[PDB]
């Protein structure tokens, strides 16, 4: 699981 | 001869490059301060996380990189920021005193100060190398965005699954490059340029396993890792 990174990725 | 396909491609990614890297290095101000024995690893954990942001931004523009699953892409950023930070930072780099020159005193990084971040010369003293190397290349600024994008694509990172699409995308910038090299890179700056280019890829390789090393013994301490941020918690583990 990575939230952030997965959002920064749009 | 570059095709409109290769041009439009170099187009794209200095763009990006562009939109992604402010040599005035404004935001710095926004970072924990430096000070001058782990005294460093506020500031450089904030510039590195920071550097994580914009390599992410510019990683999206890359033709073809999108087209990628959601779960391709994180693979092959989580693998490649530390060496795109490496790359990317060949920018601020100078051979002057072996140092990153930010703008000011305050923003210029020496030996003294990564290994106030935690790290020991056995990282250090081939990062200066791969930098001197690095510079030593006197890239064009189109060939410098090429190899970082190059660098994000790399089909055989571990946990790729889709190998053969990250090959394609890879394959599409490497020709571009040995084609802006061979009509656009005058000799003797060409000679074998291509090749020099693609060994600095294996010397980050090597760059980024010491670093997970050495970030692993630094971050195993739960007061080290207290003073990173949560997105190079989740990015480098
Ligand atoms: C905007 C940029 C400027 O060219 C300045 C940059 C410099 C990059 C550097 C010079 C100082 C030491 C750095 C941060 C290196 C060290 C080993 C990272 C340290 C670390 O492991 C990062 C979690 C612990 C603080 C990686 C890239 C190096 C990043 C680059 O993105």
């Amino acid at each position: 699981n990575h939230p952030m990174l997965m959002n920064l990725l749009k | 001869k570059l095709s409109e396909e290769q041009q439009h491609i170099i187009a794209i990614l200095l763009d990006a490059h562009h939109k992604t890297y402010d040599p005035t290095y404004a935001d710095f101000r926004d970072f924990r301060p430096p000070v001058r024995p782990l005294s460093m690893l506020p500031h450089l954990a904030d510039l590195v996380s920071y550097s994580i942001q914009k390599v992410i931004g510019f990683a999206k523009m890359i033709p073809g990189f999108r087209d990628l699953t959601s779960d391709d892409q994180i693979v092959l950023l989580k693998s490649s920021a530390i060496e795109v930070i490496m790359l990317r930072s060949n920018q601020s780099f100078t051979m002057d005193d072996m140092s990153w020159d930010c703008g000011s005193q305050d923003y210029k990084y020496d030996v003294t100060d990564v290994s106030k971040a935690g790290h020991t010369l056995e990282l250090i003293e081939p990062l200066i190398k791969f930098q001197v190397g690095l510079k030593k290349l006197n890239l064009h600024e189109e060939e410098h965005v090429l190899l970082m994008a190059i660098c994000i694509v790399s089909p055989d990172r571990p946990g790729v699954q889709d190998a053969k699409l990250v090959e394609a995308i890879q394959d599409r910038l490497s020709n571009t490059l040995q084609t802006y090299i061979r009509c656009r890179h005058p000799p003797p700056g060409s000679h074998q340029l291509y090749a020099k280019m693609i060994q600095k890829l294996a010397d980050l390789r090597s760059l980024n396993e010491e670093h997970s090393k050495q970030y692993r013994s630094l971050s195993f301490q739960p007061e080290n890792s207290m003073k990173l941020t949560p997105l190079v918690l989740e990015v480098f583990g």
